[PDB]
DNA sequence: CCCAGCTCCCTGCTGGCTCCGAGTGGGTTCTGCCGCT
RNA sequence: AGGGAACCCACU
DNA sequence: AGCGGCCCTTGTGTTCAGGAGCCAGCAGGGAGCTGGG
């Protein structure tokens, strides 16, 4: 109804979205946070998410909550037919459902539109893996060609294969990172 | 193993290169041993003074204007070119689109002199201008859009779908249609 | 709101020393009071953001006219017949094509523009040469009629049309596409001072983010803070401000890349990496032509990249 | 004003373009291939939308009325015939940021009138 | 595989029905390489032949004949890519069309047709290569199947009733992508129920079980819909290892 | 037009005071504390008009080490300086007995203006400067550490100190934007002290190349 | 490349205008005001292209504003007119410096001046 | 040593990575030789002052009596010697610890 | 005593070259032949 | 005493 | 019997890992200098 204006810094489809994604998100939060007080101390799923040894607090709302919003290059799902996102809808459906939100729990199981979504947002996430995995191999070789004469001379300085100084002490204190703690000094924040 | 559908015109945009949209089929016969002929209809990217529309040819390493290709195709005035290419006379914003290609073309006026033009461009160009003249028709009878057709006497439905290329890269330009998805299944074989 | 690249491609972009980033960016603070009142923040922002004559038009039109007295406007000549009172220019020196510019009132709104602003710019960029003239600001509609002083008269405004849509700028610095406005919610932006107590307190304030970096005019700008203002942007750093600022702001870039993710590095790697990309007094990039421009040895080299070249050479 | 259209030679069917006659100042079509003129009218030769407010209306066309694919609402009657049902898109084109509005096509076979809220 | 976009590799929506959501190998051909749906059929191809004889017998108007003046308000016809003439009902002309190929009296089942409302094109393959499915008709929100088929359909040992019976009787059509573009499917029966809101009303076609979306591999893992996607495309790839 | 030009020169002339007391040259505090104000009193506010003209804001000082130092500071008017305006100040420069002098250039200087000014090198070490360069202190960004310029004792200390040869230190160009601010030429050695979320404080030690 | 493009059309442009451009440019000699001139500063040729008749013009406008602002508000001194029109004049120059920029200044003001008498 | 640190940390975070964990040590030693809150101790706070500076001599970073190893040293280890020296102060060690 | 070439430097584009993760287990097919010297 | 090249599939 | 010689079918002919950053060469432009009027 043309009754929506756009906020700084975004157009009129900018904003559309972030409305819908705000609320989606908040219902997906919130029905998470239902879902971990309803959980029990005998819970399983919370005996290993509390102690970390697997798991998380999302696994447990997808579990048993709406397993969410399916996102393909960080938006919603494309309208990859004409105007649809499956020919199950109807043309130009900007609707949850329309576009990739799951409303099920994996207990509950997905619909077969949530089912081909949850599908599509699996796929990102395999196709990101097996590129990440060389375009960071070849970083690495990059960085370890680079680097690999540095050392620490017995006059402390470190120095690179020509002999040249890279650091007149390592770390600007010539002390080994392996020793060092996180710690607190008592005499910067206090007032006078 | 998957192809691209043939026969079937597709408008990209590619705003990283010398064309802001470029047209794009690859016309191949029922039956024949020679490959996929692909022709371009490219529109420059703004950056003279109007937006002018080239054609990419198989057997022609430059790229011409569109009106000069239709006019070797044997459409002289400029009338019947807008007529093959603009289907509505009522809407001056194809018109005003399609005025530079028009002003690029206005020198060669004449089927031969057209002809004569694409085949100075060809791979070898001939230093008789009747065997280039030659040259330009026989690609033009036989390379450009071979599954339209490959006899003679066939000008005015390659004229056709020339002009029904042009027009839809104008409506992609124009903004009135969408541009068309590489991944989408039925663009697809 | 911005997209910023982060990742691993932000981590290529850094170590590369790349000269086109993907998204370059500044970070502009203000100094007086444009850093408390979103007004003046604002002012500063129109200041910035590039702006060409294109982005307040609301459209052009080429008409003839034979005589200026009577136009083809019913309101165009009222107003001109009010403006030509009477011949105090050169009547032989007037061109009958006429281009009328219809300018918007929100866009000029939004950025502060007057007429008045838009023909001294065509003045400066044309010259004398050209003659435009505006209306009142109090008029229905924002109306420029140009016209050239004396190939045809009628391509050659075209042309002028055409260029002083785009090439002119109002407002803004060139390469600046886009600037936005917020206040911090972090105190990683926020100012920090000292008290009178000597108590650390962060003060919020309006802080401005662009899409392209001119770092030297943006810092020569008025009520701009040319100390803390920095930019994403390394090869610009080093170009600007120098190796040990380059060296700085490397760090930073690289320290941002790596917590993004609430990850922990020591520090004295990431000074190494800074170091050894910055201790020949240039941008050291870890690729083939940083590293193997070095002073290093045949058989250092031929084991990274281009074995058989760096053996041939040597 | 609107965007000009284009006029053809009436003896060679060439696009004619704008000169002026010097001694009697009147803007005239003339052919360049030819020596054909013609009395122009309208007298403005150029014009350029930048904002592109273009009616979108003009862009659609009553057979959208037959698509099993549109929305269907029975509570947007058509003016002109009274018909109860519309289907209702979108812009669904480029150069319109504000693209949410909705466009009515009254489903009335021979009617298909078409309208926006 | 070298190829590191990320595009061409994503799970685009138009392969529902046509190539397995899950299975794919998850190394560096991941998306690359695919697999049928279970009820997915590839065209083999057919001559254009007949269809242009119907067209030309019909009202189409060749391309020759017409004069340009009548294309603007007219419908484009092409035919394997190649543009045959115009037309000036092209709803009545695509009714026409359907009703041959259900009853495969001219048109053969293969034969993809696509009607473009927005536009004016009407665009009819005979080519090969086209993945397809099959989809169940619906007229008025009823299903053409009825309890009858299914009465002779569970005789078919004895009384020879087969599929092509289906296909040939009109309660069956294959349909390919492009002409998925332009149906409206409904999931299961349940949607073409009476509903205190609608959502459509003028479904054009029906599933015959949303679950012939997955491929040979994927259509052992029970209750695929209550685990992870990634699950199900390792298990996928980890069907063909098993030993049997 | 006006207004902004003006302001540009003060913020030129501030910046040129402070490089100037940061290289050593003797520099009232007045100088370095001018206001706006003070600026259009003591100069013109008309630069258009030719008041003030940028051949008054010509600024002579003198090195504290020895009054007979001194550097002159010339603001061309032109917005492209060529070969005859260096050739004159060349020529002011031999009359008045002055061996150093700064141009600020509006534009930018030709190439072979350039060539010019590296040619006479050993005789007048004449330096070049944007005035877009020169609107802010580079110096007082956050990133820029503490910069220092060693005496040749110093460097000698630092040398026979840590046993290393001049090749061995870290490098900065000749070029480098703070090189440029103190006016330091090949060979000489510049101390860089910079805070340390490690150590708390480091000094690092570059080389002019 | 925008630059390069830019000069590209810079140079199309000045040699256009030379082409529209007179070999010698036909300076017409300004013409000096006459002592009974009322426009401060009539002398100065700041404003280029800008004659001194055109200066009385504008001031013989601004004279009739102000007439019809004192008919209005029934203004009661007259001198001050002319002193008031010979100011606003003056600042008028004094601000602008093009011919074109000025003439729409001074209508500025005479429309300011005339809103202001129609509110009383 | 205050001045000194909000100058170099201009921001207000004061979590630093530092050797020894000073905090920790101290409950080591209240743990090992049974300190008693609740009672006076016996430690004389110039014994602390002039033990610290003890320790900060013997801790070196850059060895050498001449003024550049001098001002080298001190910066190496200053930010630790702001910590040791505020950690183990005379008044904190007498009420705090 | 300026005009107009000519020399020498700097700009911009256009064309070419190199690089693209680490290991591991299977399999199959191919590594010339045909005219007359 | 003993090989190689190419391609394909698959594992972490 | 073994060397000539290579077939790319359009001798004229589609993509032999393709695209992203560096380096190198060419033509254009202008600053500045110098031989004639
Ligand atoms: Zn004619
Ligand atoms: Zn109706």
């Amino acid at each position: 109804n043309n009754e929506l204006e756009p906020t700084p810094g975004n157009t009129l489809r900018q904003t559309f979205e972030n409305q819908v994604n705000r609320i989606l998100n908040d219902a997906r939060d919130k029905t998470g946070s239902s879902a971990q007080k309803s959980l029990s101390e005998y819970n399983n799923f919370k005996s290993m998410v509390v102690s970390g040894a697997k798991g998380s607090k999302i696994n447990i709302s997808q579990v048993i909550a709406v397993v969410g919003q399916q996102n393909v290059e960080g938006k919603r799902i494309p309208f990859g037919f004409k105007h649809r996102t499956l020919p199950h809808f109807i043309k130009d459906d900007y609707g949850p459902e329309s576009r990739g939100f799951v409303e099920n729990s994996y207990l509950a199981g997905l619909t077969p539109t949530e089912f081909f979504f949850h599908a599509m947002g699996g796929r990102e996430g395999l196709i990101d893996t097996a590129v990440k995995t060389a375009e960071t191999g070849y970083i690495q070789r990059r960085l370890i060609k680079s680097m690999e004469s540095v050392m620490v001379k017995y006059d402390a300085t470190v120095r690179n294969s020509i002999n040249q100084v890279v650091q007149l002490r390592y770390g600007e204190d010539g002390l080994a990172g392996e020793s060092v703690e996180f710690q607190n000094l008592a005499t910067l924040k206090p007032s006078n | 193993q998957e192809k691209m559908a043939t026969n079937t015109v597709y408008v990209f945009a590619k705003k990283d290169s010398k064309y802001a949209y470029t047209g794009e089929c690859r016309s191949c016969l029922e039956n024949s041993s020679r490959p996929t002929s692909t022709i371009w209809v490219s529109m420059l990217a703004r950056g003279a003074i109007g937006q002018r529309i080239v054609a990419t040819l198989p057997y022609i390493k430059q790229e011409v204007p569109i009106i000069i290709v239709f006019r070797a195709l044997g459409f002289v005035s400029d009338r019947d070119i807008l007529e093959h290419i603009i289907y509505d006379f009522e809407d001056p914003e194809m018109m005003e689109m399609v005025k530079p290609s028009l002003d690029e073309a206005f020198v060669i006026q004449e089927q031969n002199v057209a002809l004569n033009f694409i085949g100075s461009r060809g791979a070898k160009p001939g230093v008789t201008k009747e065997k280039r003249i030659k040259y330009a028709k026989e690609v033009l009878q036989k390379e450009m859009l071979p599954h339209v057709g490959v006899s003679d006497f066939c000008e005015t439905k390659k004229a056709y779908f020339l002009g029904y290329m042009v027009h839809r890269l104008l409506l992609a330009a124009l903004g009135r249609r969408e541009l068309d998805d590489r991944d989408h299944y039925g663009n697809k074989r | 709101a911005k997209n910023v690249t982060l990742g691993v491609p932000r981590l290529k972009e850094l170590i590369n020393i790349s000269k086109k980033p993907k998204t370059p960016s500044l970070t502009v603070f203000l100094l007086g009071q444009s850093a408390r009142d979103a007004e003046r923040a604002k002012d500063i922002l129109c200041r910035l953001e590039h702006t060409t004559l294109r982005k307040v038009t609301a459209n052009t039109a080429i008409y003839y006219d034979p005589n200026p007295q009577s136009t083809v406007v019913a309101e165009d000549q009222e107003w001109v017949n009010v403006y030509y009172e009477m011949p105090d220019f050169d009547v032989a020196r007037i061109s009958p094509w006429l281009l009328r510019v219809e300018l918007d009132r929100k866009h000029m709104t939004d950025r502060k523009l007057t007429m008045e602003q838009i023909a001294e710019k065509i003045n400066a960029g044309f010259g004398d040469d050209l003659n435009c003239i505006f209306n009142d600001d109090n008029a229905e509609k924002l109306v420029l009629r140009i016209r050239i002083m004396n190939m045809d008269d009628d391509v050659f405004l075209r042309c002028i049309e055409s260029n002083m849509l785009t090439d002119m700028t109002l407002q803004g610095i060139e390469q600046i596409s886009k600037v936005y406005m917020h206040l911090p919610q972090t105190d990683n932006k926020k100012k920090i001072i000292i008290t009178e107590d000597g108590e650390f307190k962060a003060l919020q304030e309006w802080i401005l983010e662009t899409d392209g970096v001119s770092l030297m005019r943006v810092l020569s700008e008025k009520d701009v803070d040319p100390v803390r203002t920095t930019s994403n942007d390394i090869v610009e750093i080093f170009t600007v401000l120098g190796i040990e600022a380059v060296r700085k702001a490397l760090e930073r870039e690289l320290y941002h890349v790596i917590s993004f993710d609430g990850s922990y590095v020591n520090y004295r790697h990431l000074a190494l990496l800074c170091d050894t990309m910055t201790c020949r007094g240039h941008l050291m990039a870890i690729t083939r032509h940083g590293v193997n421009r070095q002073d290093t040895g045949p058989l250092m080299k031929c084991s990274f990249e281009e074995t058989v070249d760096v053996l041939m050479e040597a | 004003p609107g965007f000009v259209g284009i006029r053809f030679c009436q003896e060679c069917n060439n696009m004619l373009y704008p000169k002026e006659d010097k001694e009697n100042r009147i803007l005239l079509y003339a052919c360049r291939n030819c020596d054909y003129q013609q009395e122009a009218d309208n007298s403005c030769i150029y014009v350029n939308k930048i904002t592109h407010e273009v009616d979108e209306l003009t862009q659609i066309i009553a057979d959208v009325s037959q698509d099993p694919t549109l929305p269907r609402t029975e509570d947007h009657p058509c003016q002109k015939c009274g018909h109860k049902e519309a289907v209702f898109f979108q812009s669904h084109s480029a150069r319109a940021e504000d693209a949410m509005r909705l466009y009515y096509v009254c489903t009335a076979p021979h009617c298909g009138h078409r309208w926006t809220e | 595989r070298d190829g590191k976009l990320a595009k061409p590799r994503q799970l685009h929506n138009t392969l529902w029905g046509m190539v397995c959501p899950a299975e794919t190998p998850e190394g560096h051909a991941v998306g690359l390489v695919k697999n049928l749906a279970l009820m997915a059929y590839i065209s083999v191809g057919s001559q254009p032949s007949p269809i242009l004889e119907f067209l030309e017998e019909w009202s189409m108007e060749n391309l020759e004949e017409i004069s340009p003046a009548a294309i603007a308000d007219a419908t484009k016809i092409f035919v394997n890519g190649c543009w045959v003439g115009i037309h000036k009902d092209p709803e009545q002309l695509m009714n026409t069309l359907r009703k041959l190929r259900r009853q495969m009296d001219i048109i053969v089942s293969e034969v993809s047709m696509i009607r473009d409302i927005r536009e004016r094109e009407i665009r009819i393959y005979t080519d090969a290569g086209r993945i397809c499915r099959p989809l169940l008709i619906v007229e008025k929100q009823k299903l053409l199947l009825k309890k009858r088929h299914i009465d002779q359909l569970k005789e078919r040992e004895y009384n020879n009733y087969s599929w092509q019976d289906l296909v040939a009787s009109g309660v069956v059509e294959y349909i390919d992508t492009l002409e998925e573009e332009t149906v409206m499917l409904a999931m299961t029966p349940d949607d073409l129920q009476e509903k205190e809101v609608a959502y459509c009303s003028t479904y054009t076609h029906c599933e015959i079980h949303p679950s012939m979306i997955l491929g040979v591999c994927a259509s052992i893992i029970p209750f695929p819909d209550h685990n992870q996607s990634p699950r199900n495309t390792y298990q996928s790839a980890m069907g063909k290892q098993a030993m049997g | 037009d006006d207004e902004e030009e003006t302001y540009r020169l003060w913020k030129i002339r501030k910046t040129i005071m402070q490089l100037c007391h940061d290289r050593g040259y003797l520099v009232t505090q007045d100088e370095l504390d001018q206001t706006l104000e003070e600026f259009k009193a003591q100069f013109g506010d008309k630069p258009s008009e030719g008041r003030p003209r940028r051949t008054d804001l010509t600024v002579l000082v003198a090195h504290n080490d020895d009054p007979t130092d001194q550097m002159f500071v010339f603001f061309p008017e032109e917005p492209k300086v060529g070969i005859k305006t260096i050739k004159v100040y060349c020529q002011r420069m031999q009359e008045e007995n002055i061996t150093r002098a700064l141009i600020v250039v509006q534009q930018g200087m030709t190439p072979s203006a350039k060539q010019s000014l590296v040619d006479m090198a050993p005789k007048y070490i004449l330096e070049q400067f944007l005035q877009q360069e020169l609107l802010i202190n580079i110096t007082e960004h956050e990133l820029v550490p503490e910069h220092v310029v060693m005496t040749k004792e110093e460097v000698t200390e630092l040398l026979a100190r840590y046993k290393l040869r001049e090749n061995q230190l870290p490098r900065i160009q000749a070029g480098d934007p703070v090189a440029r601010y103190f006016g330091i030429k090949r060979g000489q050695v510049v101390k860089i002290i910079r805070p340390s979320e490690t150590a708390g404080r480091y000094i690092t030690y570059r080389l002019v190349q | 490349r925008d630059e390069a493009h830019k000069r590209e059309w810079n140079l199309f442009y000045q040699k256009q205008m030379q082409l529209r451009k007179g070999k010698d440019p036909k300076i017409e000699e300004f013409v000096p005001p006459d002592e009974n001139c009322p426009l401060k500063e009539a002398s100065s040729r700041r404003i280029p292209r800008l004659t001194v008749k055109a200066r009385e013009h504008c001031l013989r406008l601004l004279e009739e504003a102000l007439s019809s602002n004192r008919q209005s508000t029934r203004t009661a001194d007259e001198a001050d007119l002319r002193a008031k029109a010979v100011e606003l004049e003056h600042e008028t120059f004094r601000n602008a410096k093009v011919a074109n920029l000025y003439k729409a200044s001074v209508l500025k003001k005479v429309a300011d001046i005339h809103r202001a008498s129609k509110d009383g | 040593d205050r001045e000194v640190l909000r100058v170099i940390f201009p921001t207000g975070d004061s979590k630093v990575v530092l050797p020894c964990n000073l905090l920790r040590m101290i409950w080591n030693a209240q743990k090992i030789f049974h300190i008693n809150p609740r009672l006076p101790s016996d430690l004389h706070p110039i014994k602390v002052v002039e033990g610290v500076k003890e320790l900060s001599k013997k801790l070196v970073i850059v060895n050498g009596d001449d003024p550049l190893s001098r001002q080298a040293q001190e910066n190496a280890t200053l930010l630790f010697n702001i910590h040791l020296r505020s950690t183990l102060c005379s008044r904190r060690m007498a009420e705090e610890f």
